[PDB]
């Protein structure tokens, strides 16, 4: 049943944490390794009526946030203001050579 | 942008398009 | 998975980590007996709340069919647990109010869809006649009129791509779900002609400012720059936005506007309409001055100063500087969306009926021939 | 043949009265404006008074305003200048000049040194 | 072959059209004026043989083309129609024998009401202002017997007095202006305008008054194109 | 002056003995000239495209 | 003294000359000419358009070959058009930009132009070098030039605003005959088919008739009531039409000494600026000031056509020597070949 699926990817997530180990309490480098954890819980438990907030899954995701975060817990506007800045150089050019 | 007079046609082009191409989700029924 | 659903799950995981981390640092609190503890339903986390205290929270913008305007109605009874829906008999949260307004807004938005077509249908039928007169009658041909031909040529082509876009990409679910190259190319032409249309309102404003206010004697200036600022200049912001859109935020047919890359197009445009607004407070400043020297009556200098303002607004496109934003309320947006779509969609008609039909120099020329 | 003949004249004392009847034969008297020009002895032709097409406007110069009165009879084509309370400086010929072109509010070259649509004049001298 | 002479004409129609295009720019870059000053009124020195005495002078890179019409006959109704395309008509009036002012008042009325000159603005130059200050101050007051409405006349509230002038002359100078500004307002329609000015024929800035007045005519002409004014 | 008033009489005198004929004889040539050259008048009747330069 | 006596003989001579005209006024072409065939509405359309001029066109004249056409404008240009293919054969830059007349030599070698400069300049087209230059600078007049016409390659008849017509000699540059007798400014002239007589309508409402051999004034007509602005000879040489500023046209005659017909409409109030006849003298295209070329009829006196393809007033009008085209100029620089 579902219990065979929770412990399946529970230790699998630990295998993906090794490259980013000792640096898990930041927000940037946890984008990909964290999003793939829920897909296991969602896909295997879709048959059951408890969804993602599964009592079994609720603890394993709450405990996951305890083994890791217990001790620790410009290029966009450049292409925007440059074309606007180049307009008055042309608005002055048309009125005065 | 969004809520800007110049892209009002684009903002409309998105909200009107979301009804046809994106199905409605379950509002609490069989879900969170 | 669609791009909006991809960025919805990507944003949903940011709240799941933030909420579970917030439940760790925040300590517990003792309420009035059995109370409503903190639970994560799946979309928003709720904090510890005493029994009998309902919590209204804005629904998330994860899904495309969800608007953050409405709120939720999550409730917990006195026994000490959250509300259980009678059907599933499990924990429940009321997200109905978020999407309940979608059917009513569907019919209200459909009215604007037909307004954008009938409004753009007169921008072509009443403009080919307005353009077919200047090209037929060359006696009226002046530097003001040759700029009208380009001013009309961008009003026409912009109103043809929008009509094609509104009837091909917008109401077809298959085209957006299965993203083809054709729609993205059409969006590139739609964003180029729209920027070219909003840029020829500046060229027609600069020439008006360079003919009345400044440099009245030096006339017959070369049109090498007017033909470049209008038709060739919009190629710079549209191509830069196009290459960035394809590498950073590639939405389904680019119809989505929830990106800051659109400011590359709506920024130089919003920087040109303000110049036209600054070129409108300078034309009226002279027109009022040219009526005070005649020493007329004060009750007549204003009757003509409003007639000249309400005719340069369609030409210079002065409707985005007096309404540079949309209000957050709903009692104003119901009229704002109706008063802004009437000036934009019917702009090609209001221009063709003032400077071509209501022009005294045309009313006497055609009546003679 | 634009022919403008006048009448009246003779010697009158200062403060008397005279009626200068100006005949007009050869053109439509209504379609054209009328003028009165006098020539002082050894001086240039000056404009005295004009009348509109049909009694609309009756303008005078400075000296004859209130003293003289110009009127026209379109049924008789006779232009009149009812003079009253004359002054010893009014001793001058009185030509009956006609405006050059019809149905216009402009009149040009009526006081010119030589003009074609003018009369012979009457020696209106004051004793 | 019989079509080889065609390109010889199309090349003749090319250089000529190239000359007809470089001449179109220098023609519309020069504003043609008309000096129609009264006789013995300093019309020649109002800005300072042949049928027309041209006068080329520039004001801030704007070359004006004034045409002093001399050696012509008395009748002007026929030849005044050729000056309908000019920018303005410099009208010089002698403010001081026979009646000099009435000779210039009836002439201005004819130009104002001329069908061809209803779209041509007129610039008024009331000359001989220095001599005006001497006739009214002392001597024969010829402005009172040549005009019966001057005795019961008061200077308007819009009068700008100048230093060294008699108040009786200011009431007389502005009276002649109101006599010219009565025909330009009643019989007017709104196409052409009249700009009165005061000059003594010795002003060293008469080219500035015509320059500013011509800039107001082109602006009012451009305002008429866009149906603004 | 008086010397110019004589010029009007000395000129009008010779213009009185000029030969004159009735309108029925002087205007009858116009009716004959118009009818004679009516065939060669392109303004009266339109000519085909192969007969006019335009 | 003799001043009153001079008027007694003048009034009697004016009455003796008036009674003689009444005796020859049996029908005045009003009762017998009514039984003719009217050509009806003759509709014409513009076939060409010359838009090369910058200022208002004031005059034009066709050549003997009926192909070339010289036009004078108020910008200082004397462009010689080719009416067949619309080609600017020549573009003569004139000294004075005030041009009021122009003419084409009967041989096509010379071209003249007058204006407010009182000078009638002669330009040589057929030059050995290949360029264009002024050949003669005729001076002497005291008024603006109204119309100029060429008798031959060495003679030219002019008419100025100084109430006098002249006859110049291009070989030497001095005039040989000074026609005098008009009271108002002569506005136009037209040579007869035989270059011996020519009429000249003046501002004094009098149209005279001169003889190029002497300074003699043959006849004088005073039918009109305002300034005569246009004149043109009949193709037969025994009649001429006159347009005036009183919105009427009158066809005079030489053998009758009086006007025959008087073309006038109740609606027209604008003066006539240019008139000319057709090849057969059947049409009288008068150029009115209402931007329309009302095509009258010399016989029926009925308006049988109107040409309204003009923005501004029609300042000049010239029919071809063969009757194929009717070129009308106007103040909007558009010379349309009808």
């Amino acid at each position: 049943n579902y219990e065979t699926a929770v412990q399946f990817c529970w230790n699998h997530y630990k295998d993906q944490m090794d490259p980013i180990e000792k640096d898990w309490c930041d927000w940037a480098m946890i984008s990909r390794p964290y999003s793939t954890l829920r897909d296991c819980l969602e896909h295997f438990a879709e048959l059951f009526d408890l969804g993602f907030p599964n009592p079994l899954a609720e603890r394993i995701i709450f405990e996951t946030h305890q083994i890791h975060f217990a001790n620790c817990s410009d290029v966009l506007l450049a292409m925007i203001i440059a074309p606007i800045c180049l307009i008055p150089f042309l608005i002055t050019l048309v009125v005065w050579r | 942008c969004g809520n800007l007079s110049t892209c009002m046609l684009g903002t409309y082009t998105q909200d009107f398009n979301k009804f046809h191409t994106f199905p409605q989700t379950a509002i609490g029924v069989g879900a969170p | 998975k669609p791009f909006l659903y991809v960025v919805g799950r990507k944003k949903m995981m940011d709240a799941q980590y933030k909420c579970y981390d917030r439940m760790q640092q925040l300590p517990a609190y003792q309420g009035e007996g059995p109370y409503c503890n903190r639970t994560w339903d799946g979309w928003l986390c709720w904090d510890d709340t005493p029994a009998g205290v309902l919590s209204y929270q804005f629904c998330p913008d994860y899904f495309p069919d969800f608007d953050p305007s409405e709120k939720v109605t999550k409730y917990c009874d006195e026994k000490g647990v959250w509300f259980k829906h009678p059907e599933n008999n499990r924990t429940w949260s009321n997200y109905t109010m978020c999407n309940a307004f979608t059917p009513e807004k569907l019919k209200n938005a459909y009215v604007l869809y037909y307004l954008a077509i009938v409004g753009h249908s007169l921008s072509i039928f009443t403009l080919v006649i307005s353009l077919g007169i200047f090209v037929f009658f060359r006696s009226l041909g002046c530097q003001r009129v040759t700029l009208h031909k380009n001013m009309f040529l961008t009003y026409i082509l912009n109103s043809m791509i929008i009509i094609i876009h509104l009837v091909e990409v917008v109401p077809n679910g298959e085209l957006v779900r299965r993203d083809p190259v054709s729609c993205k190319i059409l969006h590139f032409f739609h964003q180029y002609m729209m920027a070219c249309n909003y840029f020829w309102m500046l060229c027609e404003g600069i020439y008006l400012h360079t003919l009345i206010v400044v440099a009245v004697f030096t006339e017959k200036q070369r049109l090498r720059w007017y033909y470049l600022l209008g038709w060739g200049f919009p190629l710079v912001p549209t191509t830069i936005h196009a290459i960035t859109r394809a590498v950073y935020f590639n939405d389904n047919c680019w119809l989505s506007v929830e990106t800051h890359l659109l400011y590359i197009i709506h920024g130089p445009v919003m920087a040109a309409l303000v110049v036209n607004f600054f070129f409108l407070l300078n034309i009226v400043r002279v027109l009022v001055t040219k009526m005070r020297e005649t020493h007329e009556a004060e009750s007549h200098m204003y009757l003509k100063a409003v007639k000249a303002t309400m005719i340069l607004v369609p030409l210079l496109g002065i409707q985005f500087v007096v309404f540079p934003w949309r209000p957050s309320n709903k009692m104003l947006g119901k009229i704002y969306d109706y008063v802004m779509h009437s000036l934009i969609h019917f702009q090609g008609f209001f221009v063709a009926t003032i400077y071509c039909f209501c022009n005294n120099e045309v009313q006497t020329t055609v009546k003679r021939q | 043949q634009v022919q403008l003949q006048e009448s009246g004249g003779g010697l009158v004392q200062p403060g008397g009265s005279l009626r200068l009847s100006c005949a007009a034969s050869g053109f439509t008297f209504s379609n054209y404006k009328m003028n009165w020009v006098r020539q002082a002895p050894g001086k240039g032709l000056e404009w005295v008074s004009d009348i509109s097409q049909s009694g609309a406007s009756i303008s005078y110069t400075g000296s004859v305003k209130g003293r003289f009165t110009i009127s026209r009879d379109n049924a008789k084509n006779t232009l009149y200048l009812q003079m009253n309370s004359l002054k010893p400086e009014d001793t001058a010929v009185y030509y009956c000049a006609r405006c050059p072109a019809p149905f216009t509010r402009d009149c040009f070259d009526v006081t010119s040194t030589t003009y074609a649509y003018r009369g012979q004049g009457t020696q209106v001298t004051v004793s | 072959d019989q079509r080889n002479e065609e390109k010889a004409q199309r090349e003749a129609n090319k250089k000529i059209e190239k000359q007809l295009q470089k001449d179109k720019q220098v023609y519309r870059a020069t504003h043609r004026l008309l000096l129609l000053g009264a006789g013995e009124s300093g019309k020649n020195t109002i800005v300072k043989t042949s049928g027309i005495f041209e006068t080329k002078f520039q004001v801030d890179k704007v070359n004006f083309h004034m045409f002093d019409v001399g050696a012509q006959r008395d009748e002007r109704r026929k030849w005044i129609q050729c000056f309908n395309d000019v920018t303005a008509i410099i009208f010089v009036v002698a403010s001081s024998q026979t009646n000099r002012l009435q000779a210039a008042l009836k002439l201005f009325d004819s130009i104002w009401n001329n069908k061809w000159l209803r779209d041509t603005s007129v610039i008024l130059f009331l000359n001989k202002q220095d001599l005006l200050a001497e006739k009214v101050l002392a001597g024969k007051s010829k402005i009172e017997d040549y005009f019966p409405e001057f005795a019961r006349y008061t200077t308007p509230e819009d009068a700008t007095p100048e230093p060294g002038e008699d108040p009786r002359v200011t009431r007389a100078k502005y009276f002649i202006r109101d006599e010219f500004l009565r025909i330009s307002t009643a019989s007017g329609d709104g196409r052409h305008y009249c700009y009165p000015h005061f000059t003594c024929s010795v002003d060293t800035e008469n080219i500035r008054r015509v320059f500013n007045d011509c800039r107001d005519i082109i602006q009012r002409m451009h305002l008429r194109q866009y149906e603004l004014l | 002056s008086i010397a110019q008033a004589r010029k009007l009489v000395e000129q009008l005198k010779m213009e009185a003995n000029i030969d004159r004929i009735k309108v029925s004889k002087a205007a009858a040539d116009l009716m004959a000239y118009c009818e004679a050259h009516a065939k060669e008048d392109p303004l009266l009747t339109p000519v085909p495209a192969s007969e006019n330069p335009f | 003294s003799e001043l009153d006596q001079l008027r007694q003989e003048a009034e009697q001579l004016k009455n003796q000359i008036r009674d003689a005209r009444k005796a020859c006024a049996d029908a005045t072409l009003s009762q017998i000419t009514n039984n003719i065939d009217p050509v009806g509405r003759i509709q014409m359309r513009t076939r060409r358009t010359l838009r090369g001029h910058l200022a208002k066109i004031y005059a034009m004249h066709w050549g003997t070959d009926s192909r070339l056409l010289v036009s004078a404008s108020q910008d200082g240009k004397l462009i010689i058009w080719d009416s067949y293919t619309t080609n600017k054969v020549h573009a003569i830059p004139l000294r004075s930009s005030w041009v009021m007349t122009c003419a084409y030599a009967p041989s096509g070698n010379y071209v003249a132009c007058g204006g407010l400069d009182n000078i009638c300049s002669i330009y040589n087209l057929k030059t050995r070098e290949g360029n264009v230059r002024v050949s003669r600078e005729l001076a002497g007049h005291t008024g603006y030039l109204s119309c100029c016409r060429f008798l031959d390659d060495n003679q030219i008849v002019t008419s100025s605003g100084d109430t006098t017509c002249a006859l110049w000699d291009i070989e030497t540059g001095q005039q040989t005959t000074t026609f005098t007798g008009h009271t108002g400014d002569v506005m136009s002239l037209s040579l007869a088919p035989d270059t011996r007589l020519f009429v000249s309508g003046a501002c004094d409402a009098s149209a005279k008739l001169w003889d190029v051999r002497e300074g003699m004034c043959r006849q004088t007509f005073t039918g009109h009531e305002s300034d005569i602005n246009a004149i043109c000879f009949f193709p037969n040489g025994n009649a001429f039409a006159t347009g005036s500023d009183d919105a009427t046209c009158r066809l005079f005659d030489l053998r009758a000494d009086q006007e025959l017909m008087t073309y006038s409409h109740d609606n027209i109030i604008c003066g006539i600026t240019s008139v000319s006849f057709s090849k057969s003298g059947r049409l009288l295209l008068a150029g009115y000031d209402d931007f329309n070329c009302n095509v009258w009829d010399a016989l029926k006196a009925d308006r049988a056509g109107v040409l309204a393809g003009h923005d501004n007033r029609v300042s000049c009008l010239g029919v071809t020597d063969d009757g194929m085209a009717v070129a009308t100029g106007s103040w909007d620089s558009f010379l349309k070949i009808w």
